DNA sequence: ATCTGACACGTGCCTGGAGACTAGGGAGTAATCCCCTTGGCGGTTAAAACGCGGGGGAGAATCCGTACGTGCGTTTAAGCGGTGCTAGAGCTGTC
DNA sequence: GACAGCTCTAGCACCGCTTAAACGCACGTACGGATTCTCCCCCGCGTTTTAACCGCCAAGGGGATTACTCCCTAGTCTCCAGGCACGTGTCAGAT
């Protein structure tokens, strides 16, 4: 019961939930989608790539540039042994 | 291959075969090396055609869109980050020569 | 590589040792624009007679191609430095596809 | 896609560094596939009786797709996130 | 695989893990060959029950069964074909020791 | 293998060469049930109190195990014979391992 | 030092995003039947661990032919760029 | 969803020109293959300890099953403002 703000504002999130549902409800699983899973949904990717924008922003501090690029993000990755596991078989652009 | 690669057919040149050895850290290639090299990329541009082709004909189209292509990178389970947009070709770009 | 506005890192003819260097320092695809087309085409034409091909969905096929060729080749230099070996030979390219596929 | 959200959380952690624009749909591409990951872990752990996907659902898919020590403090985070919307609802 | 074995658990007799060699046609084994092989069977066991115990969980059931790890087999993209029913093990099965 | 019923090719301090002809011919899981039921609490044990094993569930987690054992040590024999060596080693596994998961 | 053109910024908007009943279904709870799991005991006894000569595989050292790094020049074609054409995607509107 | 029709973004082609880049060739040196020798450790066989597994037993814990109750979420209507495209300044970074 706060209607001043979105559903981010009120989890206090800067990823969106409502974008989030989109991809659980539309993604062909399941009928019904509760309002909790769109919550926890949304807070499992802001975490993680949290971690993935505070690697990639010490990669590129210590390469004296102050603009995140690809080769930054790709060189975050193979650095967290925990991090690479996740999306070791993506295509990280050539 | 070994036996992918047919005569009659544009293929990869050879300085461009050894450059794919430089960037997987080898110092030392064999001159043998440039058969297995062309075959594996003249078949994994054979794979990805031929999914590609039959998602173009279910949708009805005769141009081969980025849509085509993504959805047969995610049929052979492979995920991609790297999606062309309109504001690709920048600068330092990934999906440069 | 000889695309305009691209980040090469690489000055006129290297040796074998600072082409490593130069190639692990750049992000621009090492396959030549033209001759990708040329193939996709070509191999399309055994399917499907007069498919146009996009220059977005290029891109994105070249993309592929060279992450999973540089993948088999990084996989290709271990079998080669497991046998004491610092030469990556034809036997050792095709051991490190078939140790996935077959 | 995610260009706006995750541009504001690299704001919040490093203030004087920006983000390419190749670079930021790259990381919106990977939000789009880390949410298709975990949305079809939820789906298979489900049982066949249950039909809907609760916030329990989702909590477990975090802990298997995540190893060790990111696991353990996805749940953290998760659970804080739930608890905080149910009480401002 | 190195270091996932531990002193303190229970793992493989020696002899099963030579055993594990044979079916694959090795004709010659190390001495040092009982440490990675225990350590790949304790890390594919511990990769297996994890994903059975919050499938099990979820249900809000107390005992692993059949169910549960069917979902945990093909949650690693992991097709199985051997799911064993309520006539397996009947003379010379693939379920049996 | 020391279940009732069949499915064991050949014992009596049978000879090494004989076992790979064998152990080709059976149809059997090859690691004891007891020590398997063991092994499978024991892991439970650590993170959830009190769980309670299906005998159905117990014979489907040994299959997989073995056919997941027994594919790396086929894929560790190859990189054994690449190397022109026909004795398994302890970095051959490593190896086989490193290949698919690194 | 000097471009440059890609990123940050300002504006229009319309379609994504949020709020308020509704009710029907699916989730949760509780009692009851009984199926299947744990524990184990006598005995087996086949398999597992242990120990001891003995030979075959791996490692080390030496030698060398030949296959690959490497300058040097010649040769071929990939790409800017600009142009122009038009085949064919996108969207609308039935039925 | 198939079909028709209008609109227009974009893919093909080509010529000029450039020029970075690929191919070929001669020189030479490092390296994998061959050979011999030696070490050491693993297969083969005998013995002994030990624990996996039969049958068969029993108690009972919790999986199915059914019935009741009620939490909430798809659906429908209404309202609104926030992110996204278009266009433009200007400074991070390559040279």
């Amino acid at each position: 019961e706060s209607k001043e703000g979105s559903r981010s504002s009120k989890a206090k999130l800067q990823i969106s939930v409502a974008r989030s549902e989109r991809l659980l409800r539309e993604h062909g699983g399941c009928s019904r989608v509760s309002e909790g899973a769109a919550v926890a949904l949304a807070a499992a990717i802001e975490y993680f790539m949290g971690e993935v924008l505070e690697l990639a922003g010490n990669a590129a501090r210590d390469s004296k540039k102050v603009r995140i690029s690809v080769k930054h993000i790709t060189l975050a990755i193979q650095n967290d042994a925990a991090l690479f596991a996740v999306v070791g078989k993506g295509v990280f652009s050539g | 291959l070994a036996d992918h690669v047919s005569v009659g057919e544009t293929q990869i040149p050879k300085a461009s075969t050894q450059h794919l050895l430089r960037k997987a850290g080898s110092l030392s290639a064999a001159g043998d090396t440039e058969v297995p090299i062309r075959g594996f990329v003249h078949m994994k541009l054979h794979k990805l055609v031929q999914k590609s082709l039959l998602a173009m004909q279910l949708a009805k189209r005769k141009t081969i869109m980025k849509s085509d292509v993504k959805k047969a990178a995610e049929l052979m389970h492979l995920p991609v980050f790297a999606i062309p947009t309109k504001d690709s070709g920048a600068k330092g770009s990934v999906f440069l020569s | 590589c000889r695309q305009k506005g691209a980040g090469s890192a690489g000055t006129g003819s290297e040796t074998n040792s600072q082409e490593v260097r130069s190639q692990m320092r750049s992000t621009c695809l090492i396959i030549p624009k033209e001759r990708f087309r040329t193939m996709a085409k070509e191999i399309s034409k055994k399917e499907g007679h007069d498919v146009h091909i996009a220059e977005a969905a290029l891109d994105m096929l070249q993309v592929i191609v060279e992450s999973c060729t540089v993948r088999l080749l990084e996989k290709a230099l271990v079998i080669t430095y497991s046998g004491k070996r610092t030469r990556v030979t034809s036997k050792d390219i095709e051991t490190a596809f078939m140790l996935e596929h077959g | 896609n995610f260009r706006l959200g995750l541009r504001n959380m690299l704001a919040q952690i490093h203030p004087d560094i920006s983000v390419q624009t190749e670079a930021l749909s790259e990381l919106s591409n990977i939000a789009v596939f880390l949410g298709k990951k975990i949305s079809h872990g939820a789906v298979t752990l489900l049982p066949e009786g249950t039909k809907t996907i609760k916030s329990s659902a989702v909590l477990l898919a975090a802990g298997d797709l995540y190893g060790k020590d990111l696991g353990r403090h996805a749940v953290g985070e998760m659970t804080k996130a739930v608890t905080r919307y149910g009480s401002a609802k």
